[PDB]
């Protein structure tokens, strides 16, 4: 089946973070040393920052953002630059939806934006691949789970939002959207393997559940005014995907009834899948050719399998076609997660830049 | 059967 396009998030634009004067001033008082013994280490971290905030849009930009995020934790453990702390300096980033600069004298604000950009870059890497190879499907699934993990970590360990693009209602939308796209990649994988029809139906039902939570978030008035046109572009794709994968789920439920020799049940599920897919086609008006190619392929599957099932039942089996309400819905199978973020993993961080400052 | 294969696949 042709693959649907994916949503990705833009990275935030960074401003100034003059940590050099503050760090040199704190080592002189508190640690009692000459600040100019740390010129080479302050240059290391600034170079690290300029490369983290002007990060290349590939797989290793993630290891650069991770390294800088971990070294920020190292620095804060040795120099107090948090909110209200002795050596805090202004941290400036641009809020994504307004384009306005927001400043906080808190190093945890810098970590929040770096972590936000980690998840956003993962969402770009997940959405860039064509997912034609099983290996491309696996990297997209991991990327979306990593994006969900960064936004989830950001929503828990920074419970007060430094800017509205990182509030908990927006972050929850981001996690639910990234988990739906991760689950969607796994749905592609389970269908390429030719797994059992019931299992595929459970996986596809979970894709619907994630996108329904993202849709409910996008229908909240607070979210729509902040995202602007973005809310209208995302939801048009999400609403259509809700019905598309609802059709995919019932198509595989009808294939299970076929294996169960319930041919009256099989017509009912195929009829439901075709109705939901026709709804997806109607909601997909104006969508790019990637979306339409996927819907045209799926209709060839569902359309022919519905006609053949009704023909077999009307002429061979004569089994009662149940209404859709009388048969139990498909329970989703959540197999994807926000994958955890360890900021201070020494393997991704390398040595502590300021290890000498004791 | 298959879910133990896909659970490792997802990570």
């Amino acid at each position: 089946v042709p693959r649907m396009p994916m949503i990705w998030l833009d990275l935030k634009e960074a401003g100034d973070f003059h940590f050099q004067p503050a760090v040199k001033k704190f080592v002189l008082k508190n640690y009692g040393e000459n600040p100019e013994a740390y010129n080479e280490e302050l240059k290391k971290l600034e170079l690290l920052r300029q490369n983290a905030v002007r990060v290349p849009r590939d797989f290793e930009g993630c290891s650069v953002l991770r390294k800088y995020l971990g070294q920020l934790h190292y620095l804060q453990s040795r120099v107090p630059m948090g909110s209200g702390q002795e050596a805090a300096v202004p941290v400036t980033w641009t809020e994504i939806f307004s384009g306005k600069s927001v400043a906080h004298e808190d190093i945890k604000y810098e970590q929040a934006c770096i972590l936000y950009n980690l998840g956003a870059l993962h969402s770009m890497l997940g959405a860039m691949d064509k997912r034609v190879s099983e290996e491309g499907m696996k990297v997209s699934c991991t990327h979306f789970q990593c994006a969900a993990g960064a936004f989830a970590y950001l929503r828990e360990h920074f419970p007060q939002a430094y800017s509205v693009d990182m509030s908990r209602q927006i972050l929850t939308l981001n996690v639910n959207l990234m988990l739906g796209q991760a689950q969607e990649c796994l749905l592609e994988k389970s269908m390429l393997d030719n797994r059992k029809s019931f299992l595929v139906a459970r996986i596809s039902a979970q894709v619907v559940d994630y996108y329904k939570e993202a849709c409910r978030a996008l229908e909240n008035p607070d979210t729509a005014s902040l995202l602007g046109r973005i809310q209208k572009d995302w939801k048009k794709l999400v609403q259509m995907k809700i019905y598309y994968f609802a059709a995919v789920a019932h198509l595989h439920m009808g294939k299970q009834a076929e294996e169960q020799q319930k041919f009256g049940e099989r017509v009912a599920y195929f009829q439901s899948a075709l109705d939901k897919l026709n709804e997806a086609i109607k909601l997909a008006k104006g969508q790019p050719d990637t979306v339409q190619d996927a819907l045209r392929f799926t209709m060839d599957v569902i359309g022919g399998k519905y006609n053949s099932a009704k023909k077999d039942n009307d002429f061979i089996y004569h089994e009662a076609v149940p209404a859709l309400d009388t048969l139990q819905p498909v329970k989703g199978a959540p197999l994807v997660k926000p994958l955890p973020v360890n900021p201070t993993d020494p393997a991704v961080t390398g040595p502590d830049i300021f290890a000498k400052l004791v | 059967e298959a879910l133990k294969q896909l659970a490792e696949w997802v990570s």
